């Protein structure tokens, strides 16, 4: 009938139908289990909480993410989220819809193979496909040339594409994304005396990060600005009514994207990783890659992150090239939007991994067809 | 009918653009390298040259804002595919993205072979079968004009006597006596400039009777022998 | 019926109609194929890139020349260039036009036989002819006496002609031309740290050849001038914005023409090859040949090439002859220009190889008629 | 490239200290396949090519297919995105650029040196690949001494101990006059 587009990120699940312009279901990719003692009869019958109900009852739960750094680490909890996606949030029978799934590059091969076997044997989909997330972000931009910087909850990765051809040797992947920024904001919030330890309190710090944090155009003068004045101070009200104030941690947290040494990592920032990915490409295609730096994912939604990238790559570029970052306001769903474009094309209808092909080749068919 | 000169346009592109509009494509082609990029006009011209087109494989001009370029790129891939196998054109190094990007050389490499096929089909339905010839169609006008009787008879298409449109307007009313209309014709008092007006005066009514003439008036004022034979080939079909 | 003049050399294709004074189509004779992985649907449909398009998208292609040293080595890719020439660049049906083709002297006989078979059995031309390039370059100068130095991309050859008579025993041929100067410039550019390896980077070095290289009048004083001062230094901007500087390689690259031992060849330079060809001619026609040295081809376009040939031959000549080098500004199209002159002559209309003659004698007809 | 293809099994090495671990894995477990397409089919069926390696922290990683796909980049440089030809074709192309009279002696003396020529099966593969490119009446002979890793040093101690070499040194007096450019003349 119609195809399902499911983008399983580390943090959020984006699901919907091919041909729409926005996902129908966006809920956190968590599973919660009660950690206290049930005393009222008839109220402890529920063994697990999955979607937004795991988030609303998080005070009495321990929260687990099945996906970490793009790799599915819990396969029983992943089937819970897929059951929640198909039957509760989209309310469709998966046996009638081909399903399009997404994955990051440079990812273990058993990950792609297991989600193929899950969809065919547990959910019994007629066909499926696994696409690369950065390729789909280029579909959403209406482009066939450009280097994509995708930064979500688990993985930051770069994929150069020129005229619809990918250069895999230039694909660069960094395991630094939003969940690592949230954990660093927790670590530096203790400097002002605010302590967040519980997995439920980690969801609070993520809410603080998405509201008050921003990228400084020049990091060393924001530090001098915040040291002398209090014009960067901002307040946040906790769920119990307490009020916390941060002035310096607002831009020290996203600065880990450009200085990964803040969290003790030896890697280079996202500006140098993009430039190094371009310099691994043929000298003829570099001018077009400099002019199409496509941004994607929720970790690129900080205020002032495209101004900071445009300034940092310009300092590394040969001063004759013109640098252009395309950061659309719909960045958070570019991977999903591009997936619904791809699954709607009639030229794509012969590239599904049909169940017939899976029955004769097994779960390894996904490596040849994707 | 539009007869205007653009600031930059070669005579080759004017002939192709005029042939498209005179053939009845649903849009009005104003720029070749800007109106063919969705391949809808090209797919329309395939029907005019007896090439079957499966319209269930074509994306209709109402395009979603998301994935519109991929919708148009699929059309250009279908147009190039139809040019190779069933149309038997020679399209070497040409893909769908060349039409979609408006490549000037590779767009003209396809449309000139469409026009050549269209003219070839005009020269074959005039006869019984797979025969196409020029001197069979030059004595036909010298014969059908004897029914009324006028002092217009040409040897071949290279004759300079058809420099003015007096010879072609002499034939335009022989088939249809209801289009006499010698009000604006010129005879003996014509310079090089004023015969452009009657050349348009002669070509314009050819579509009124039913002769689907796709030649420019400039192709008639000068004695370009390949385009003037199309005028008489298109007039024969309306006549007989 | 207007005749077609296709002068396809090792480097470029020159095509047009007999009667015009300049070729209508001048594009590189290359065929590119994608070397990378196609990821976006609707973009991997093109298998071959032929004309200037292969030069536009060379970043993702491997570029192959079908012609090497005047000899067609890839007959499947040579038909692609001819199909592209007739249908895309000229937009004519070959079945209605006699075709004039060119070829270098002392060339394998199967090359001329097989390009006669292609023209008759694949393109179905009404008639065709194969002409020697150095003879056509003499029509273009309006002469009937002279010795031609033809230097293109693959072959350098000398042909002496007197009163319209060729002296075949004095015909020289040196397999050292523009392409071998490109490969030498790539090799000596690494002395400054500039590395060019791929087939797409060879096109960048060829571009540096045609814009910055010149012929030294006296090689040993230019070498001492460039060593001391810095006035011969020049800069060039690469496609990605990097700036390279060369000061000494400008005149050492074309010096390989006069000292073929720079690339490990035992042959003599072009100045001693044209002189050896004169000394193989009859003593009575030598004075006329000394005063008509006709240069043609792109490799004769270096600044100072004609003043150096004048000086070098004068040192070998008997000091009472006067040496005259004829280097018209239209040198690059002399072979094409002279072929449009020849194909326009009414005397020539009985010299075509018609299809009826080919149908009774096969491809070998070309050896007796040309 | 071994680091890049180790992530297919879930082994992530990203730091400059972890690159020294991957170098150690390469030198101990990698080998050149005589026929690449048969070894790929062999590893895809059984697990007799699997081998284990213990990391400095005690973790045990297993590779079965990356063992010969890593040195295969020498013969197929397109694995790492390069357009160049393999070391067997580059060696053959160097011979074909030489005088036709000296090619028979070059075919019979193919000397390898350096650490990257120390993979098991590298000389058998070069022997087989050049033979397929040679005119079938020549004798291909690869010379791979067990002391390959120090051939450059060993030959430099032979050269520097010769008495005829003692006039080929660039002395300090020569450098004091011509400057650092003296090295281009004498060497
Ligand atoms: N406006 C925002 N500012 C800063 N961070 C944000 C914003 N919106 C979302 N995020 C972060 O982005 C991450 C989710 O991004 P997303 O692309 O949905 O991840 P995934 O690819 O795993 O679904 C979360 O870690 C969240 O904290
Ligand atoms: N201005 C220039 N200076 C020096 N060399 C040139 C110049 N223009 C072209 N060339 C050389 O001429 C060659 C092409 O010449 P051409 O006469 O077309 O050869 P062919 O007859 O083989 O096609 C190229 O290899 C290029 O290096
Ligand atoms: N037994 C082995 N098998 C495979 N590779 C090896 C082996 N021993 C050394 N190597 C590789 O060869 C290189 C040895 O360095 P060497 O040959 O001395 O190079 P260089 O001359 O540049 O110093 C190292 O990079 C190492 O990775
Ligand atoms: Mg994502
Ligand atoms: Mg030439």
């Amino acid at each position: 009938t119609t195809a399902l587009v499911c983008d399983n990120g580390s943090g959020l699940v984006k699901a919907g139908f091919a041909g729409d312009d926005a996902p129908r279901a966006v809920f956190p990719s968590i599973v919660g289990r009660p950690r206290h003692q049930g005393v009222m009869v008839g109220m402890g019958q529920k063994d697990s909480y999955v979607g937004d109900e795991a988030q609303s009852k998080r005070g009495i739960l321990t929260l687990k993410y099945p996906i970490e750094h793009g790799i599915i680490t819990n396969w029983d909890d992943m089937e819970k989220i897929w059951h929640h996606t198909f039957y509760n949030e989209l309310r469709v029978a998966p046996e009638e819809h081909p399903t399009l799934l997404t994955e990051a590059p440079l990812n273990p091969k058993a990950n792609r193979e297991k989600m193929t076997q899950i969809m065919f044997e547990t959910f019994n989909v007629p066909a499926m496909y696994v696409a690369i997330q950065a390729v789909l972000s280029l579909y959403a931009s209406g482009r066939t040339t450009g280097i994509v910087l995708d930064s979500g909850d688990g993985v930051t990765h770069n994929v150069p594409i020129y005229e619809g051809y990918a250069l895999p040797h230039a694909i660069m992947r960094l395991d630094l994304a939003g969940r690592d920024l949230t954990d660093y904001l927790m670590k530096i919030l203790t400097e002002r005396g605010y302590s967040f330890v519980t997995t439920a309190e980690r969801e609070i710090v993520r809410d603080i990060k998405e509201k008050l944090c921003y990228v400084a155009l020049d990091f060393e003068n924001e530090m001098a600005t915040a040291a002398s004045s209090s014009s960067l101070e901002k307040s946040y009200e906790l769920p119990d009514g307490q009020v916390i104030t941060i002035g310096n941690e607002r831009f020290r947290c996203p600065e880990t994207l450009f200085q990964p040494s803040f969290i003790g990592m030896e890697s280079a920032g996202i500006h140098e990783t993009t430039y190094n990915s371009i310099m691994k490409c043929d000298i003829d295609i570099r001018k077009d890659l400099y002019a199409n730096n496509v941004m994607s994912g929720g970790t690129t939604m900080y205020p002032g992150i495209a101004d900071r990238m445009q300034k940092e790559i310009t300092a590394l570029a040969p001063s004759t090239m013109k640098i252009k970052i395309i950061a659309p306001p719909e960045r958070k769903y570019s991977v999903w939007i591009g997936g619904s474009i791809l699954a709607s094309l009639s030229t794509f209808q012969q590239m599904w991994i049909t169940k017939q092909e899976y029955d004769e080749a097994g779960p390894s068919i996904v490596h040849r067809k994707c | 009918i539009d007869w205007t000169l653009l600031e930059g346009e070669t005579r080759e592109e004017r002939t192709f653009r005029n042939w498209m509009n005179s053939l009845g494509v649903n849009p009005h082609v104003n720029h070749l390298y800007a109106d063919l990029q969705d391949a809808l006009v090209i797919l329309q011209l395939y029907e005019r040259i007896k090439v079957p087109v499966d319209w269930s494989k074509v994306n209709k001009p109402p395009y979603p804002k998301l994935g519109a370029n991929m919708k148009k790129l699929e059309n250009c891939n279908y147009a190039v595919e139809l040019g190779k196998h069933p149309a038997k054109f020679s399209l070497v190094g040409i893909g769908g993205q060349d039409l979609n990007d408006g490549n000037q050389t590779l767009t003209l490499a396809l449309v000139w072979q469409l026009m050549r096929r269209y003219t070839l089909n005009v020269l074959e339905d005039l006869g019984d079968g797979q025969k196409a010839n020029d001197d069979i169609i030059v004595n036909w006008v010298n014969r059908t004009l004897s029914e009324a009787g006028k002092s217009t008879s040409i040897q071949s298409f290279k004759d300079k006597t058809i420099s003015s449109s007096l010879a072609v307007v002499d034939l335009i009313d022989a088939i249809q006596p209801g289009c006499i209309n010698y009000d604006l014709v010129k005879s003996g008092n014509l310079t090089e400039d004023d015969k452009h007006n009657n050349a348009k005066y002669a070509v314009s009514m050819a579509r009124r009777i039913g002769a689907r003439v796709y030649a420019l008036p400039e192709d008639l004022v000068e004695v370009k022998p390949k385009m003037v034979m199309t005028v008489f080939a298109c007039l024969m079909g309306r006549g007989m």
